[PDB]
């Protein structure tokens, strides 16, 4: 099974350096020529390097030519992306992609894609969110219950409700930003029976801060 | 550098329905050698990576559905989705790989499941005890399993409807209903919440002329 | 048998990575005289197989593509008497040369750089070349990409 393993993503300041790594795995990796495509915020799809099969072809759009470098280690079976001189336009998930015209025919665009690395290039400071509980009138068959997570850069933040347990009613509301810091929302749906008399708790993880935060939400009155 | 045009930038359809969208390439990606058009169709499904759809304009990879069907020539390109499932729900992407020096990729139709109107289900937040003591007051409002996704949120404050503060975010549809979500969040100081009693939310949706209100004083 | 009279023959190059649908893009004039390569195919093919570990697919393969050659050049001599003579007799030549003989032209180049620099440098040439040739003028290097 063909797997793409992308790594390296981070919060870079402006005129830094990063250096994206990617496994790759299920296929004769020496085989394939590799390449770079990133998603930008407005959901745009850019090419930004491809090396082939033996690493002895090297090719770059204008836009990141003279300051990214695609790299490849046959024998560790990973693809390398060495970024210097980082610009905020450097923002984006970044995509590694297996090249399908070394399968056979040249008919063959880049037919596998990783799950990507989110780099961030911003001067504006890493700061952990802070997490409050959103906890309720007259209950009805099913309760809402939320979390609010604010004041957090850079994106992104994962919520889970029950450790995972509390799955099929969920909403995960995207962050907007306000007064240069993130802000995100999410909600449950239980039955009236399961809360509040067993615990129901919000975990949030906000990788960028190594930080994780257990809100166990609790009735008022 | 051939840039990619898409259109339109998205499209509404309900499960069933015949669906066409369209890719303009600014010069031909026919080879005249091959006589093979270097085209292919990537889909995005919500929180995945591309997966590659078509090839050489016309030909489906290995594994695609027998509804998705590429056509045309040159420059003008169009996928097909003869009929659709809600599983299609995905942003389709157009790419030109005859250059291969420089690739480029469409900005991308939004496929949107079209369904039975649906009315929000609201709820009202005041805000938590750990959150006053930090010296800010959040009220926020959940508007649940709507459609379409058009929604109004109106703030109201002692009777006076609030304009500064509010910050509203909508979810994608969902893979599971496709219906919409919307957090509505109004931002005030623990003095500036403490100053007033009654904290409404109103919401006014397609599915009724009178909105749906929730509210809520501080007793 | 490998190389066939066949219009569109079923997996000629794909137990090996690459296909004809990428062979193509190399010029004619780019491979040498059919004479040469069947002179230096036999000339690894004895030596290698025996003494091994070199027993590699590609020179095994060469078995089935250099007699395969002389079951055509044994057919040839023998269908341009059996028949009329115009447009019977002297068309068999006019099959073989050029476009039957291109055919084995290429699977001879093909197999002999799989093992004097690798399947993997020769599908990677195969594939950078074909990129030279696809991409518009001008944006395009002049410089054609190397087997060496």
């Amino acid at each position: 099974e063909v797997q793409l393993v992308e790594s390296g993503g981070d919060l870079v300041k402006p005129g830094g350096s990063l250096k994206l790594s990617c496994a790759a795995s299920g296929f004769t990796f020496s085989s394939y020529g590799m390449s770079w495509v990133r998603q930008t915020p407005d959901k745009r799809l850019e090419w930004v390097a491809t090396i082939s099969s033996g690493g002895n072809y090297i090719y770059y759009p204008d836009t990141v030519k003279g300051r990214f470098t695609i790299s490849r280690d046959n024998a560790k079976n990973t693809l390398y992306l060495q970024m210097s001189s980082l610009k905020s336009e450097d923002t984006a998930m970044y995509y590694c992609t297996r090249e399908g015209a070394y399968s056979g025919s040249s008919s063959y665009p880049m037919d596998y894609w990783g799950q990507g690395t989110s780099v961030t290039v911003s001067s504006a400071k890493t700061t952990p969110p802070s997490v409050y509980p959103l906890a309720p009138d007259t209950t009805g068959s099913s309760v809402t219950l939320g979390c609010l997570v604010k004041g957090y850069f850079p994106e992104s933040v994962t919520v889970t409700w029950n450790s995972g347990s509390l799955s099929s009613s969920v909403h995960t509301f995207p962050a907007l930003l306000q007064s240069g810091l993130y802000t995100m929302s999410s909600s449950v749906t239980v039955p009236s029976s399961t809360w509040p008399s067993q615990t129901v708790t919000c975990s949030v993880a906000h990788p960028a801060s190594s930080t994780t935060v257990d809100k166990k939400l609790e009735p008022s009155g | 550098n051939i840039m990619m045009t898409q259109s339109p930038s998205s499209l509404a359809v309900s499960a069933g329905e015949k669906v066409t969208m369209n890719c303009k390439s600014s010069q031909s990606v026919l080879y005249s050698s091959n006589q093979k058009n270097y085209l292919a169709w990537y889909q995005q499904k919500p929180g995945q990576s591309p997966k590659l759809l078509i090839y050489w304009a016309s030909t489906r990879e290995s594994g695609v559905p027998d509804r998705f069907t590429g056509s045309g020539s040159g420059t003008d390109f169009t996928l097909t989705i003869s009929s659709v499932q809600t599983e299609d729900l995905a942003v389709y992407y157009c790419h030109q790989y005859l250059s291969s020096y420089m690739y480029t990729f469409g900005g991308g139709t939004k496929l949107e499941i079209k369904r039975a109107d649906a009315a929000p289900t609201v709820s009202i937040f005041p805000p938590s005890s750990e959150q006053l003591t930090s010296g800010g007051a959040s009220v926020v409002c959940f508007l649940n399993n709507f459609y379409p996704k058009d929604i109004n949120v109106k703030w109201k404050i002692d009777g006076s409807e609030r304009q500064n503060g509010v910050l509203n975010s909508w979810t994608d549809q969902d893979s599971k209903d496709s219906t919409y979500s919307m957090s509505s969040t109004l931002t005030l100081t623990k003095d500036e919440y403490e100053r007033h009693n009654s904290y409404t939310c109103e919401a006014t949706h397609k599915t009724s002329t009178s909105p749906i209100v929730k509210s809520f004083n501080r007793n | 048998c490998l190389g066939w009279l066949w219009g569109m023959d079923i997996d000629p190059y794909k137990e090996f990575g690459a296909t004809v649908e990428l062979l193509s893009f190399l010029p004619s004039d780019f491979f040498p005289s059919v004479r040469d390569l069947l002179d230096t195919a036999a000339a690894l093919y004895r030596d290698a197989l025996e003494s091994p570990e070199h027993a590699s697919p590609h020179h095994t393969a060469l078995r089935q593509a250099i007699l395969c050659w002389g079951d055509l050049m044994t057919l040839a001599t023998w269908v341009g008497t059996n028949l009329e003579d115009p447009a019977s007799r002297d068309l068999v030549v006019s099959y073989v040369n050029t476009n039957v003989g291109l055919k084995f032209r290429q699977l001879l180049w093909f197999h002999i750089s799989a093992l004097t620099f690798g399947r993997e440098t020769v599908l990677e040439y195969l594939v950078s070349f074909a990129v030279w040739i696809r991409t518009p003028p001008a944006y395009r290097p002049p410089n054609a990409p190397i087997l060496s």
